[PDB]
C-alpha cells in the first residue's frame, strides 16, 4: 500500500540496478520470468495471470548498456515500455545531457513516470541511482530532479550517487560535471546517500581477500546497501523505519543532506568462521576508519546523526548494550549540539545471499547512515580541482557549444563555496 | 661515520620526481643547493596525495628541526601539519605508505592538510 | 545505431584500407563475398555500424575510395577482400596528382571532388544517425594531401556537428620520400588545425623500429607495418560496437582528450607486440600491458615523450580483466611518472574497457597520446620549410597551378602559431 | 573470565608456540579442526557453531616460519587474520627489529590486540614468548613491550626468554642483541623467566638417554613449564595460585624479576620403572645443580624466593614433609633476611604426554620457578662478552647504520652494571 | 618473496651460470623447457626467489648475461639449459674486451652499460622485494674485472641500501693464464672493497688439487671445476628458498660475518667429497661432515688458515640431522684449535640448518671462511704489481685508453691498506 519507484539514470545506475533487481528476486522467490512458486506489493504491480514486474525505468541516451538487459537474463522480468533508450550518448559532457541531447526525451520518461503513480494508491518515494562522472548520469539527472519536484513537490526523493574517487578517476572533465549537478540536485532531492569506488576496492581487498574484482563485484556490494534501506518496507520487523523517517532523523539543515553509506559485516567464505559476529561485535565494525566506503577520515569530523539499521536475528537488550559503550569512547566525536545522536532499525530478516556471489552467509547484518562533517574536506577537494582547470579555460569550448554561460561555472561554485562554509559552521559549537 | 639518506635524495630526485628533460633546468636549481647542507636527513613536501614535487626540507632527529632549504611552503612544520608518511622504495623507485605516524629516518616525504596552502 | 562512414584517399589511404577491411572483417565472420561466417552474434548486434546489409545476407563496407591515377583502384579490385566493396563507390579521375598538392587541390582536384560528395551525401541517407567521418590519408603525397583536405572543407559546411578523425601519415625526420614534402605538408596543416576535430598522428620512422626490435622482424613489407596500424585504427572504435564495463565512442574520445580547439593532433600506441617465438617469455597481465605502453620505444610518432608533457592520455583496452587492476595501474603510471603529466589537468588518464579481445588473445591495449611531445615534430617541419623557402627552389610546379606566394607565408605563420602555443602550456603552472 | 593472550614475536617464539598450542588442545580434547567431541574460556574464544580458536598473535619479519604454520597440521585452528608477516625479517640486528622494520608494521599488530582484548571481560595478562638472539625476537619485543606498558599498565606482563648460552652460541653479535633489549626490557617487562639451549641439551642427554634431540625435542620440554604456570587458570586444584599472583612472590625489588625455571621429573620409558617417583623425591628432583635448566651453578648463589606448583595426584601433608626438609638442609641456602621461600600450588591434574613423544607417563609434576642470586654469574658473563666486542668497535657499523647512536651501547651497559651490583647487594645480609 | 637477480659476467662467469642454472634446475624440478616435472610443493612454494611464471606454466630464470664479445653467449645459447633463459637478456657487444681492464671500463664498457641497466632496471620491476644482486666474474680477465666493476658501481648509485655479493674467482699463485692479471687485479679491489658487502673468493690452484686428491680425478675438465663451484653458489642462498630449524639468509651472512666494513673477503669451501668408490668408507655423520671441513685441504682459496687466525666463521648445513650435535661439534673444532681463532671474538661459529639435503645425498655442509688468511693472497699479487710497474712494461696498453699514471699509484696505496688493516687486527689483543 506504500509503493516507490526506482529510476536509473546514466551507465552507472543501470548496471547497478541490474545488482539491484537480481536480489530482489532472491529474496521473494520471484522468477525471471515474473512467476513464483504478500507484502513486497511496494515494488512488484502483478498481473491478472500470475507475473510481477518491477517499477523501473531504465533510462539511458546510448543503447549499448540497455541491450544487455533486453538480451540477458532478466529480459522478461520487465516492461518493455519502460526500457527508454535514445540515440546519441551524452558523452562526458554535462551541457549535452541537459541542453541538447537529454532535453529531448524527458517528455518520453515524464509520460512513463505518469503511467507508474497511477497504479499507485499510496505512492512513497524515488530512488535515483546516477553516477558524478559521465554526461547522463549527472545532467539527465539534473533535469529529471526538476521536473519531479514541480510535478509532485511532496514525496521524498532519494538519490544514491556514485562519489568521484580522490585518487582513482576514469575522466577527465570529471571535475566539471560534479560541480554543476550539485548546483541543481542541492534543492531538488532530500537525501544523496554518497557511495565511493576507492573506498569499495579497500573493501574488495582487505575484508574480503580478492584480489581481483571487477564493477560487477562492486555492485553486489551495493545492492546490500539498497537492499537495506528499503527492507523495512518489505517485511514485518519490530522496529520498522520508513522512507518518510530517513529525511527527518538525518537532515538538520536542508543544505547538509549528504550521508555516506556503510555495511557490516562484509567477510570472505573462509572466514566466516574463526569469529563469532554478535552485536557488539559488528556495531564497531561499523565506525572504523577503514570500514567506511567514502575515502573520508571520519576521526578528522564529527558525525551529527547516525542511523543504524540492524537486520536478522537481533535482540534490542544487545543493541542497547552495543551503541552505550559507543558515545563513551573518546575518539568519536559527536557534536555538542546534539545530545542524541542515534537512529534505531531491527528487522526480521537476515540478509539473503546471491548464488556465485563473494559475501558470506551471515544470521545478523547492518547498514549504517550517517551525516558527518568529514565529506567537507572531499568537498574541498573538488573546489582545488575545479580552479586548477578553470584559470586556464581547459575544456570550456565543448560546454560553450551546447548552451551555456562562460560564468555560469564561477556562479556554479559560488554554490559549492556556500556549501563548504556551512559544514565548518556546523562543526564548530557555539556556547552561551 | 654516521647515517645518511644524502645518496637516496639525490637518487629519488634524479628518478622519480624530476626524471623528464622538461625539468631539468629545474632540476638544477634544486640539486646543486643539497651538496651545502650538512644535515643527516633529508624529507619531501609533496602538494596532494599524487605526489607531485614542490619543496624539500632538512631534518634534525632528537630536535625535530624541520628547516626549509628549497621550494615553496612554510619555514617549520611540526607534528600537527602533518598526514601521511611516505618511504622511497629503491626497489620500485615509487614513494609508497608507511602506516605509522613517527617522523624517523626511514621515512622519506610527507604530505601536510590542506588548511596550508588556501 | 550510431554509423560511421569510412573514406580513403590518396595512395596509401587505399592501402591501409586494404588491410583495414581485412583487419575488421575477422572481427565479424565475413567472407570475401560478403555473407556471414561467424559464430558469436555479438557480431553482429553492431555489425551496422560499418556495413549495409545487402539482399540474400550478404554486407557491403560503408566505404568510398577516392584517388586520381586508377593504378591502386585496380590493385584492390584484383586483390582478395576487393570484390566485397560497391562498384559505384570507386571514384577515380584519369590524371594522377603527379605529388603535387596545387594539383590535387585546385586543378585536378576540383573537377572530380562533385563525384565524390554526390556518393557521401548518398552513403549518409542510408544512415539512421550519423556518428561522424573517418579519413585516410597521407600528409606528403599529393592525392591525399590535396584531395584529401578539399573533402574536409566541402563537408565541415555540410556536416557541421560530426566528428572528423582524418588519421594522418606523418613524415619520417631522418628518411624521406619526396623531395617537396615540406612544402605538402605545411600546406595541409593549415586546413587540419581548423576543420578536423582530432588527426591521429603516425610515422614511418618510429613504426620501423617496433617491426624491428619488438616485433623482431627481418623485411618488413607495408603489409607488415599496416598490418600494425590498422590494429590500432580498429582498436579505436573496439568499445562504440561492443559492449564493456567502461566504455568509448568517438565521441568520448574526443571530449576529454582535447583541452583547447586548436592542440588536437594526437599519437597512437598498441601493447602487446610478441615476437613469433618471444611469446612464451613475458606474462600477460594488465601491469605487463601498461608498462609496455609507456615506453618511448613503441609510440608511432616519431618522437620522444619523455621530450615535452602529456597532457591527456586515453587508454582503451580490450579482453576480460579485472577493473581493480586498471584503475591501480593507471594511478601507478601517474605517481613514478609525475613529472612527465602535466600539473594542472590532476587526474588526466581516460580509461575505457572493452569485453572483447582481439581475435586469438586474451587481452590488449589500444594507447591515445596528446603532448607537448609533437613541439620538435612541426619545428622540423616548419625549418625544412624554411630553408627550402629562401632560396624558393621547387615553387613553379605550384605557382604555375594558381597559387599565389601570400598563402606559402599564411600557412608557415599559422604552424609557428600552433608551436607556440605548445610551449605556453608545458611551461605555464598554477600557484 | 580470567583471559590471557599470548603472542610470539620472533622464530624462537612460533616454533615453541608450535608446541605450546599443540599441547593444550591434546588436554582439553580439541582437536586441530577446532572442533571438541567449560573452563578453558581462557585461551579459546569460541563461535556459534563450535569451534574454538586460540587467542595467539604470531608476529614475524620474514614468512619463511610463518608458511610452516599456515600448511602444517593446526592450519584450520588458528585465526588466519593472526598471522603477522613482514619481507625482510631484522636479521640478527637489533636496529633492523626497533628502527627500521618492526616500526613498519607495528601498527598492525596493536590493532590486533585491540581487537582481542574486547572480547575479554576478564583480561589477566599477557605471554609474550621471544629469544634474546635475533632481530627479531630482541628488537622488536623491546619495541612491543614499550607499547603495551603505555596502553595498560595495570596487566601482568610475562616473558619466556630464550637465554644465550655460555658456551653454546649459534650468532656471532649475540651479547649485542641482549644488553641492548635487556636495557629495554627492564622497566616494561615484569617477570621474564629464563630457559637457555644448553642445560636443556644436558637434560636430554643424561635424563632421557637421547643423544640426538632436535629444536622438536627442546620444546616439547618448554612446552611442559607453559603449561604448568597456567594450570591453575585452566583447571580447578586443591590450591590455586594465579599470574598476579606470581608477580607478588617471586619480586622482591623491581628490578629483580628474573626467575629460572626448572621441571621435574624427566626420565625416559625404561628409567620409568625401576623407581617410585614421590613427592618427597620429586622434590629433591629440583633443587639439584644439574637438573636445571639454566647453566648456573645454584649453590654459588642464595635462593631468593622459591615457588614450587605440583600437580596430579599430590597430598598436601607430603608438601609440608618434603619442604621442611629442605630449609634444615645446609647447602641450599636460602637468604638470612627472608625466613620464608615458597608459594606452593597443588592442582587436580597429571601432566599430559603428547603422542610420538620422549617423556614418560607420570601421575605427578612440578615446575619449579626459582629466583636465586646465581644469576648474577650469568650477567657477569655478557659483559665481559661485551667489552671484548667493543674495545675494538666490531660489528658496529651494521647497528649505526639503521638509527641508532653509537654513544648509547656505554649507556646500555651503564644500566646493566648497576644491575650487576643489585645481585651482590641483595646477596649480602646487613646484621643489626 | 625477497627475489634475487642473478647478473653475470665475462667468460668466466658465463660457464659458471650455465653448470649454475644447471644446478638450480634439480632443486626445482624445472626442465630444458621450463616447465615444472619435480615432486614436492617445497620446490614451488619460494620457486619465485630466482624466477618469473610465464604463460602456460612456464618459469624463466632471473638472469642477465653480458658479454662484449659474442662468442661465449652463442655457447651458452646452443647448448642445453640454453633456450630457457630470456633472449632479451643476452646483452653483448662486437668488440671484444681484449684482455684489458681499461677496454673494458672506459672505451668498450662506456658503450654498452646503458643496454645492461635498461634490462636490470626490467628485472628489479617484476620483484616484489629486491633481496640484492649477485654477480659472477673473474678478478684476471679483462671484462669480469672491468665491465663486472661498472656494473657495481652503477649500481649502488641505484640501490644503495641492497646486498651486493660478487662470487669472484682469484688469481693462482703458481699457475697463470694472463700475463697482465697482476695489473687487473689491482684495479679491481679498488672498485670491489667500497661498493660489494662481501665477495666470495676462489683460487684455481686450490681447486685442481681438490680434484685430484679428495675427489680423486684424473682428467678435471672445467665443467667438473664449476661443477664444485656451484655448489657452493647453492649453498648460500638455499636457506633462504627452504625451511629450516634454524634460519640463515644472504643478510644474516652479512651482519655476522663482516666485522669492519673493509674486511669482507670470503673463503669457502665444501663437504663431503667423496669418490667414485671411497664413499662407501667413511661414516656420513655431523662430526664427520665438519672435519672434513676444517682442514686446509678443502678450502677452495689457496692460502693457509693456519697462517693467519679466523675472525668469523659460518657453517650452514643442509639436510636433515640433530641440533644437539651440531652445537657440540661446533664447539668441539673451537676448543681443540683454539689458537687459530681470534680472542677478542667469542664463540665465532654462525650455525645454519635447512631441512632439505642436496637431490640425492643425506647432508652436506656448505662453509663461509672469514680469515686473516688472505693477507699473502693481496701480499702476492701486490708483489706481482711492484715488479712489473718499476719497469712499467705493459703500460702502453692502458695508458692508451685513457688512463693516468696516478691511478695505479692509487690502488696499490689502497691495497697496501687493505693489507695493513688484516695485519693490525691479527695481532690486536685485549687485556
Ligand atoms: C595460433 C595463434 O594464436 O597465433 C597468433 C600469434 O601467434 C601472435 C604471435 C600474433 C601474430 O601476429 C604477427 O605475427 C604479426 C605479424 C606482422 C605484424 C604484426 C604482427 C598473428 O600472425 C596474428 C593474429 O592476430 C589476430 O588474429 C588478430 O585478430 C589481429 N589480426 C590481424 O592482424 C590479421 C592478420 C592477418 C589477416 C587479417 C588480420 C588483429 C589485431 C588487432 C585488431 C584487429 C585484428 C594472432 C592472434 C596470431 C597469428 C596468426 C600467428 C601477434 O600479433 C597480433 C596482432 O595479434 C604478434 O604478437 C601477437 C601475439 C599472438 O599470440
Ligand atoms: N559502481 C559503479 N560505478 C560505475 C559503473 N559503471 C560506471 N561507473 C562509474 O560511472 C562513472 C562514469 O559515468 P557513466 O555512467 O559511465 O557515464 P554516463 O552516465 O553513461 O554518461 P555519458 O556516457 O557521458 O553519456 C565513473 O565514475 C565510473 O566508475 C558500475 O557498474 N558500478
Ligand atoms: N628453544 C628454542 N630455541 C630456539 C628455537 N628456534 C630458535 N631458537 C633460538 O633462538 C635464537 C635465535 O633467534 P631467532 O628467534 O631465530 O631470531 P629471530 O627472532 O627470528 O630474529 P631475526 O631472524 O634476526 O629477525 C637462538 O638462540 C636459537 O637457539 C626453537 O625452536 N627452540
Ligand atoms: N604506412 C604506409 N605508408 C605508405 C604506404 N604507401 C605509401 N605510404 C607513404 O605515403 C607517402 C607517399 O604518399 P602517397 O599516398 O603515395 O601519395 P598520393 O597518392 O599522392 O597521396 C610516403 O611517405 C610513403 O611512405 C603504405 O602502404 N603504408
Ligand atoms: N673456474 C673457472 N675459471 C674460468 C673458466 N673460464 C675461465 N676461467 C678463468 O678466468 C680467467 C680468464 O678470464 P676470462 O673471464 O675468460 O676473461 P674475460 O672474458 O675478459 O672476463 C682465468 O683465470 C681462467 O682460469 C671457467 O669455466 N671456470
Ligand atoms: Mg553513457
Ligand atoms: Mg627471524
Amino acid at each position: 500500500m506504500r509503493e516507490c519507484i526506482s529510476i536509473h539514470v546514466g551507465q552507472a545506475g543501470v548496471q547497478i540496478g541490474n545488482a539491484c533487481w537480481e536480489l530482489y528476486c532472491l529474496e521473494h522467490g520471484i522468477q525471471p520470468d515474473g512467476q513464483m512458486p504478500d507484502s513486497f506489493n511496494t515494488f512488484f504491480s502483478e498481473t491478472g495471470a500470475g507475473k510481477h514486474v518491477p517499477r523501473a525505468v531504465f533510462v539511458d541516451l546510448e543503447p549499448t548498456v540497455i541491450d544487455e538487459v533486453r538480451t540477458g537474463t532478466y529480459r522478461q522480468l520487465f516492461h518493455p515500455e519502460q526500457l527508454i533508450t535514445g540515440k546519441e550518448d551524452a558523452a562526458n559532457n554535462y551541457a549535452r545531457g541537459h541542453y541538447t541531447i537529454g532535453k529531448e526525451i524527458i517528455d518520453l520518461v515524464l509520460d512513463r513516470i505518469r503511467k507508474l503513480a497511477d497504479q499507485c494508491t499510496g505512492l512513497q518515494g524515488f530512488l535515483v541511482f546516477h553516477s558524478f562522472g559521465g554526461g547522463t548520469g549527472s545532467g539527465f539527472t539534473s533535469l529529471l530532479m526538476e521536473r519531479l519536484s514541480v510535478d509532485y513537490g511532496k514525496k521524498s526523493k532519494l538519490e544514491f550517487s556514485i562519489y568521484p574517487a580522490p585518487q582513482v578517476s576514469t575522466a577527465v572533465v570529471e571535475p566539471y560535471n560534479s560541480i554543476l549537478t550539485t548546483h541543481t540536485t542541492l534543492e531538488h532531492s532530500d537525501c544523496a546517500f554518497m557511495v565511493d569506488n576507492e573506498a569499495i576496492y579497500d573493501i574488495c581487498r582487505r575484508n574480503l581477500d580478492i584480489e581481483r574484482p571487477t564493477y560487477t563485484n562492486l555492485n553486489r556490494l551495493i545492492s546490500q546497501i539498497v537492499s537495506s534501506i528499503t527492507a523495512s518496507l518489505r517485511f514485518d520487523g519490530a522496529l520498522n523505519v520508513d522512507l518518510t523517517e530517513f529525511q527527518t532523523n538525518l537532515v538538520p539543515y536542508p543544505r547538509i543532506h549528504f550521508p555516506l553509506a556503510t555495511y557490516a559485516p562484509v567477510i570472505s567464505a573462509e572466514k566466516a568462521y574463526h569469529e563469532q559476529l554478535s552485536v557488539a561485535e559488528i556495531t564497531n565494525a561499523c565506525f572504523e576508519p577503514a570500514n567506511q566506503m567514502v575515502k573520508c577520515d571520519p576521526r578528522h569530523g564529527k558525525y551529527m546523526a547516525c542511523c543504524l539499521l540492524y537486520r536478522g536475528d537481533v535482540v534490542p537488550k544487545d543493541v542497547n548494550a552495543a551503541i552505550a559503550t559507543i558515545k563513551t569512547k573518546r575518539s568519536i566525536q559527536f557534536v555538542d549540539w546534539c545530545p542524541t545522536g542515534f537512529k534505531v532499525g531491527i528487522n526480521y530478516q537476515p540478509p539473503t545471499v546471491v548464488p556465485g556471489g563473494d559475501l558470506a552467509k551471515v544470521q545478523r547484518a547492518v547498514c549504517m547512515l550517517s551525516n558527518t562533517t568529514a565529506i567537507a574536506e572531499a568537498w574541498a577537494r573538488l573546489d582545488h580541482k575545479f580552479d586548477l582547470m578553470y584559470a586556464k579555460r581547459a575544456f570550456v569550448h565543448w560546454y560553450v557549444g551546447e548552451g551555456m554561460e562562460e560564468g555560469e561555472f564561477s556562479e556554479a561554485r559560488e554554490d559549492m563555496a556556500a556549501l563548504e562554509k556551512d559544514y565548518e559552521e556546523v562543526g564548530v559549537d557555539s556556547v552561551e | 661515520s654516521s647515517k645518511s639518506n644524502k645518496p637516496i635524495i639525490h637518487n629519488a630526485i634524479s628518478h622519480c620526481c624530476l626524471a623528464g628533460k622538461v625539468n631539468e633546468p629545474h632540476k638544477n636549481s634544486i640539486l646543486e643547493e643539497l651538496e651545502k647542507c650538512d644535515a643527516n636527513h633529508y624529507i619531501i613536501l609533496f602538494r596532494d596525495a599524487g605526489c607531485q614535487f614542490r619543496a624539500l626540507y632538512c631534518y634534525y632527529p632528537d630536535t625535530e628541526e624541520i628547516y626549509k632549504l628549497t621550494g615553496t611552503g612554510p619555514k617549520n612544520i611540526t607534528k600537527k601539519m602533518i598526514d601521511k608518511l611516505y618511504k622511497y622504495s629503491s626497489d620500485r623507485k615509487q614513494f609508497n605508505l608507511i602506516p605509522a605516524k613517527t617522523m624517523s629516518v626511514s621515512v622519506d616525504a610527507l604530505t601536510i592538510h590542506n588548511h596550508l596552502w588556501q | 545505431m550510431r554509423e560511421i562512414v569510412h573514406i580513403q584517399a590518396g595512395q596509401c589511404g587505399n592501402q591501409i584500407g586494404a588491410k583495414f577491411w581485412e583487419v575488421i572483417s575477422d572481427e565479424h565472420g565475413i567472407d570475401p563475398t560478403g555473407t556471414y561466417h561467424g559464430d558469436s552474434d555479438l557480431q553482429l548486434d553492431r555489425i551496422s555500424v560499418y556495413y549495409n546489409e545487402a539482399t540474400g545476407g550478404k554486407y557491403v563496407p560503408r566505404a568510398i575510395l577516392v584517388d586520381l591515377e586508377p593504378g591502386t583502384m585496380d590493385s584492390v579490385r584484383s586483390g582478395p577482400f576487393g570484390q566485397i566493396f560497391r562498384p559505384d563507390n570507386f571514384v577515380f579521375g584519369q590524371s594522377g596528382a603527379g605529388n603535387n598538392w596545387a594539383k590535387g587541390h585546385y586543378t585536378e582536384g576540383a573537377e572530380l571532388v562533385d563525384s565524390v560528395l554526390d556518393v557521401v551525401r548518398k552513403e549518409a541517407e542510408s544512415c539512421d544517425c550519423l556518428q561522424g567521418f573517418q579519413l585516410t590519408h597521407s600528409l606528403g603525397g599529393g592525392t591525399g594531401s590535396g584531395m584529401g583536405t578539399l573533402l574536409i572543407s566541402k563537408i565541415r559546411e555540410e556536416y557541421p556537428d560530426r566528428i572528423m578523425n582524418t588519421f594522418s601519415v606523418v613524415p619520417s625526420p631522418k628518411v624521406s620520400d619526396t623531395v617537396v614534402e615540406p612544402y605538402n605538408a605545411t600546406l595541409s596543416v593549415h586546413q587540419l588545425v581548423e576543420n578536423t576535430d582530432e588527426t591521429y598522428c603516425i610515422d614511418n620512422e618510429a613504426l620501423y623500429d617496433i617491426c624491428f626490435r619488438t616485433l623482431k622482424l627481418t623485411t618488413p613489407t607495408y603489409g607488415d607495418l599496416n598490418h600494425l596500424v590498422s590494429a590500432t585504427m580498429s582498436g579505436v572504435t573496439t568499445c562504440l560496437r561492443f559492449p564493456g564495463q567502461l566504455n568509448a565512442d568517438l565521441r568520448k574520445l574526443a571530449v576529454n582528450m582535447v583541452p583547447f580547439p586548436r592542440l588536437h593532433f594526437f599519437m597512437p600506441g598498441f601493447a602487446p607486440l610478441t615476437s613469433r617465438g618471444s611469446q612464451q617469455y613475458r606474462a600477460l597481465t594488465v601491469p605487463e600491458l601498461t608498462q609496455q605502453v609507456f615506453d618511448a620505444k613503441n609510440m608511432m610518432a616519431a618522437c620522444d615523450p619523455r621530450h615535452g608533457r602529456y597532457l591527456t592520455v586515453a587508454a582503451v583496452f580490450r579482453g576480460r580483466m579485472s577493473m581493480k587492476e586498471v584503475d591501480e595501474q593507471m594511478l601507478n603510471v601517474q605517481n613514478k611518472n609525475s613529472s612527465y603529466f602535466v600539473e594542472w589537468i590532476p587526474n588526466n588518464v581516460k580509461t575505457a574497457v572493452c569485453d572483447i579481445p582481439p581475435r586469438g588473445l586474451k587481452m590488449a591495449v589500444t594507447f591515445i597520446g596528446n603532448s607537448t611531445a609533437i613541439q620538435e615534430l612541426f619545428k622540423r617541419i616548419s625549418e625544412q620549410f624554411t630553408a627550402m623557402f629562401r632560396r624558393k627552389a621547387f615553387l613553379h610546379w605550384y605557382t604555375g597551378e594558381g597559387m599565389d606566394e601570400m598563402e606559402f607565408t599564411e600557412a608557415e605563420s599559422n604552424m609557428n602559431d600552433l608551436v607556440s602555443e605548445y610551449q605556453q602550456y608545458q611551461d605555464a603552472t598554477a600557484e
